[PDB]
């Protein structure tokens, strides 16, 4: 049982400062060195700096030389991170990682005895977006079917989603009634710094004007639950 | 100092798939997994020793600078991008695109309006074959670009079907601009392309 | 005929019945006399491997160490996993004595006697002995302290070099002075001076040392990123007061590309709260001493790690560094290995 646990997502104005932690449990804390990677989907993982829990001793890359600090609470056995002066480009995923151990039970080990590189153990990583603005609130609108009922095959309806952070939501029908022919694409980024998903159903033709249908899109973070119905509207 | 090749491999089920990865330097190099969403795993270490809980499918080989992971009898559990590391070095990854034994199918026509409304345009693919396809947008009968994103479910449980999602975003005064909102379809198992109608101030 | 092998050993020294200090009355109960005619038989067209870094004598001195430190130097306060102990502290005699580390019956040490032996690897020139050489069991970080010389040339020794998490010892072949002073009556107030000119000569002739392993790249300097002051600074124990010296002026690139060659003082501070190098918790100890505290101490190496990263610059750079007080064990025992007779 050698579980990382880091902290939650997060969005940050451009020229914040982020706090990241990386909880360990499982293994002594202090007989391991706690690397630190970006990955920017769009490109591959990239190292950033491993740190010594027993004196505190660090090894920033050059590239993050200045915008990176490593410390740790040899208390809590957590490792942190905290990254100054945020830009656009900093936008990325951040994982803690450590390598294989090789102590083995000896009583005086140090996490610079081991190989360190052999990286088994990752975190489930953390979010950090810096664009501007924060904000939170959800919004939607329904999808138009046809305008004139099929002869008999089946209509297409649904509810696009937009300015939503952080993931994810979870997107029903009908209370939860309806699930077949369902397709809750995956969330897409805009260039704003947020998120907009899209949710569609296939259904008989004879049912539009008869049978009724509520999307209900729920997120967490800022406590939103919204029940939007959708028809064939004004023609 | 580290160069992996390929950078995308377009596989199926059964067969084995090759990823090779030279270095300036050389010595001890890892193999990891990234499944779409999750951290990296360990698969290959050391070289050619097999990480813990990976299948004798995954195999690690040398050749002089040439580094290689075989993939024997590939699965859907082998899909995504995978990268070699040397140290604090990574490679710039091989994503390897799982498939399915699906043979061709034809997507789905439809396309919405915005509401009615939101202003207080999106075009539909659905349950096609394979994953490639072409979306476009013909607004004022002429091409349209950097406005639209596209999203992708991946490949259904049942029919082993793919949906698309394109989404044209526009502004305040671009909607009552033109009369024209059209997006075509163009796909493997089509005949001619064709786009749909759309038209405001009248449906 | 014999094996690599482990056992525990003993130690020897010249330990004085009569003295207070505290690493002699340690010795006097651990430790037993030295033979004044130790008997040493080198071993003809023999050669032997030997791996500085895998070597469990390292790992017996520092429980020794650590077990002289806790039965002698208490703190007057100690904060260890969430528990506070007080007790007693007055103040010491302290100054550490050379140790010898000896084998059993049945077993012997190999030593090897290559002048440019970097620590791992074979070596041709070797001999059995039974016990090391006189080791000061001296703790410090950044600069070694009080060490044996190189013989020849400046040795650098890492593991591996390639790998920017493995420490880099750098091995001096002439000693540099370090003269550190609390002048009698700030009473925290104390400073370290160090020949300008003897330091950058060798400091240099360590950097040509590192262009022969990092192809020619330029090699700089820099100050340590982060970590606990023990690390950031030269820390050390002096009298019994523990030092805390800054060694930014130490590592200046400017003065070998002038008006250098003069004497470097280091500001100090005596610190009263210390993170413990055994690795517990935090200690806590009586103000300095009255008067005059004054080390006159040789530099005889130094910890330095290398910056990692995807880069391609023409540059590599090295900071001082150390924590693993091992290495500082490791630094001394690298010749040495234990192997079973029989
Ligand atoms: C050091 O690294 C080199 C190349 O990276 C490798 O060939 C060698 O086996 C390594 N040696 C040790 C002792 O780690
Ligand atoms: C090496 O030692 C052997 C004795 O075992 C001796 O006969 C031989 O001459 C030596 N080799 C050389 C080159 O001196
Ligand atoms: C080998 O050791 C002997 C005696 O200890 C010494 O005289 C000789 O110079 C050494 N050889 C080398 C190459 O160091
Ligand atoms: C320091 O070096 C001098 C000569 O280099 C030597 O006489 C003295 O014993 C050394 N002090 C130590 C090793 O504590
Ligand atoms: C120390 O080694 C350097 C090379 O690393 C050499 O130039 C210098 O002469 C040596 N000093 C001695 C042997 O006193
Ligand atoms: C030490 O010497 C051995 C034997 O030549 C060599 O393989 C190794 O790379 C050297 N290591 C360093 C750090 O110089
Ligand atoms: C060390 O420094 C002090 C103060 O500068 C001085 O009195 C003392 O003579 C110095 N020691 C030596 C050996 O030069
Ligand atoms: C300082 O080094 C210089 C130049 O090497 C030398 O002349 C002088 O004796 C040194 N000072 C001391 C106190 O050793
Ligand atoms: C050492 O002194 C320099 C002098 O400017 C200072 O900038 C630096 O922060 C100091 N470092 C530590 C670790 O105290
Ligand atoms: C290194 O030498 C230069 C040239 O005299 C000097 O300006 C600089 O301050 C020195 N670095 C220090 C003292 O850290
Ligand atoms: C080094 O040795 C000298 C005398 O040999 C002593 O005064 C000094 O305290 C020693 N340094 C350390 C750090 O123990």
């Amino acid at each position: 049982q050698v579980r990382l646990v880091q902290s939650g997502p997060q969005i940050k104005t451009p020229g914040a400062s982020v706090t990241i932690s990386c909880g360990t449990s499982g293994y002594d804390f202090m007989e391991s060195l706690i690397n630190w990677v970006r990955q920017d989907i769009g490109k591959g993982p990239e190292w950033m700096g491993w740190i010594n829990p027993r004196g505190g001793g660090v090894n920033y890359g050059r590239r993050f030389q200045g915008k990176v600090t490593m410390t740790r609470d040899v208390s809590s056995g957590t490792a942190y991170l905290t990254l100054r002066g945020l830009t656009s480009d900093d936008t990325a995923k951040y994982y803690c990682v450590r390598g294989k151990s090789c102590c083995g039970g000896r009583r005086y080990c140090n996490g610079a005895d081991c190989f360190n590189w052999d990286f088994e153990h990752w975190g489930q990583g953390t979010l950090v977006i810096v664009s501007s603005a924060s904000t939170k609130g959800p919004s939607v609108f329904p999808l138009a079917p046809s305008s004139k009922s099929t002869s008999g095959g089946t209509a297409a309806l649904g509810c696009l989603v937009k300015d939503y952070f952080p993931e994810p939501v979870t997107v029903s029908w009908n209370s939860g009634a309806l699930t077949s022919g369902v397709h809750t694409f995956p969330a897409v980024l805009q260039s704003s710094g947020l998120y907009s998903l899209s949710s569609v159903v296939t259904v008989p033709s004879s049912s539009l004007g008869t049978q009724t249908y509520i999307c209900n899109v729920n997120h967490k973070p800022s406590n939103t639950k919204v029940d939007k119905k959708v028809e064939p509207k004004s023609c | 100092v580290l160069t992996q090749s390929p950078g995308t491999l377009s596989l199926s089920p059964g067969e084995t798939a090759i990823i090779s990865c030279r270095t300036s330097q050389y010595g001890s190099l890892a193999w990891y997994q990234q499944r779409p969403g999750q951290a990296p795993r360990l698969v290959i270490y050391s070289g050619s020793t097999r990480a813990a809980g990976i299948p004798d499918r995954f195999s690690g080989s040398r050749w002089g600078p040439d580094y290689t992971l075989t993939i024997s009898n590939l699965e859907s559990g082998d899909f995504g991008v995978y990268y070699c590391q040397q140290y604090e070095f990574f490679g710039q990854g091989t994503k390897v695109q799982v498939d399915i034994k699906r043979t061709v199918a034809a997507p789905s026509v439809f396309i919405f309006p915005p509401s009615d409304e939101q202003l207080k345009v999106v075009c539909l693919l659905n349950n096609f074959y394979p994953r490639e396809a072409k979306v476009q947008w013909k607004v004022d009968n002429a091409l349209q670009s950097g406005n639209s994103q596209e999203s992708v479910t991946e490949q259904d449980s049942k029919d082993s079907t793919y949906s698309l999602s394109s989404t044209l975003t526009l502004s305040k005064a671009d909607y009552e601009k033109h009369k024209v909102y059209a997006c075509e379809v163009t796909h493997q198992g089509l005949s001619s392309p064709v786009t749909k109608s759309f038209n405001r101030g009248e449906c | 005929v014999w094996k690599d092998a482990d056992t525990t050993l003993f130690c020897a020294s010249d330990a004085k019945a009569h003295e207070t200090e505290v690493h002699n009355v340690w010795a006097t109960h651990a430790c037993v006399p030295t033979d004044p005619n130790p008997q040493e038989i080198h071993l003809e067209n023999v050669t032997e491997n030997f791996n500085m870094w895998k070597n469990n004598m390292v790992e017996q001195m520092q429980e020794d160490v650590i077990s002289l430190w806790d039965q002698s130097l208490q703190p007057c306060v100690k904060l260890t996993g969430g528990s506070v102990i007080k007790q007693a502290c007055p103040k010491i005699s302290f100054d550490p004595i050379p140790i010898h580390y000896c084998t059993p019956a049945g077993y012997v040490i190999l030593k090897c006697n290559d002048k440019n032996f970097n620590g791992t690897g074979p070596c041709k020139n070797v001999s059995s002995v039974q016990c090391t050489h006189g080791i000061k069991p001296v703790v410090s970080t950044q600069l070694l302290l009080n060490g044996s010389l190189a013989e020849e040339e400046i040795i650098i020794r890492s593991e591996n070099l390639t790998n920017n998490a493995k420490t880099i010892i750098v091995h001096l072949n002439k000693s540099v002075e370090i003269n550190c002073t609390r002048p009698s009556n700030d009473i925290r107030k104390a400073y370290c001076e160090i020949n300008g000119t003897k330091w950058n000569k060798v400091l240099k002739q360590v950097t040509e040392k590192l262009k022969e392993h990092f192809n020619n790249k330029t090699i700089i300097f820099q100050p340590p990123s982060g970590g606990d002051l023990e690390i950031t600074m030269h820390h050390f124990n002096c009298r019994g007061e523990f030092f805390y010296c800054n060694t930014t002026q130490l590592f200046n690139n400017t003065c070998i590309g002038k008006g250098c060659n003069g004497t470097i003082t280091l500001p100090c501070k005596i610190k009263q709260i210390i993170n413990m190098w055994q690795g517990t918790g935090q200690a806590m100890y009586a103000p300095p001493i009255d008067g005059k505290i004054n080390c006159v101490s040789n530099i005889t190496g130094i910890l330095l790690t290398r910056d990692g990263g995807a880069n391609n610059t023409s540059n590599e750079t090295f900071r001082p560094g150390g924590g693993n007080i091992k290495d500082n064990w490791r630094s001394e025992l690298y010749k040495y290995k234990v192997v079973q007779i029989e």
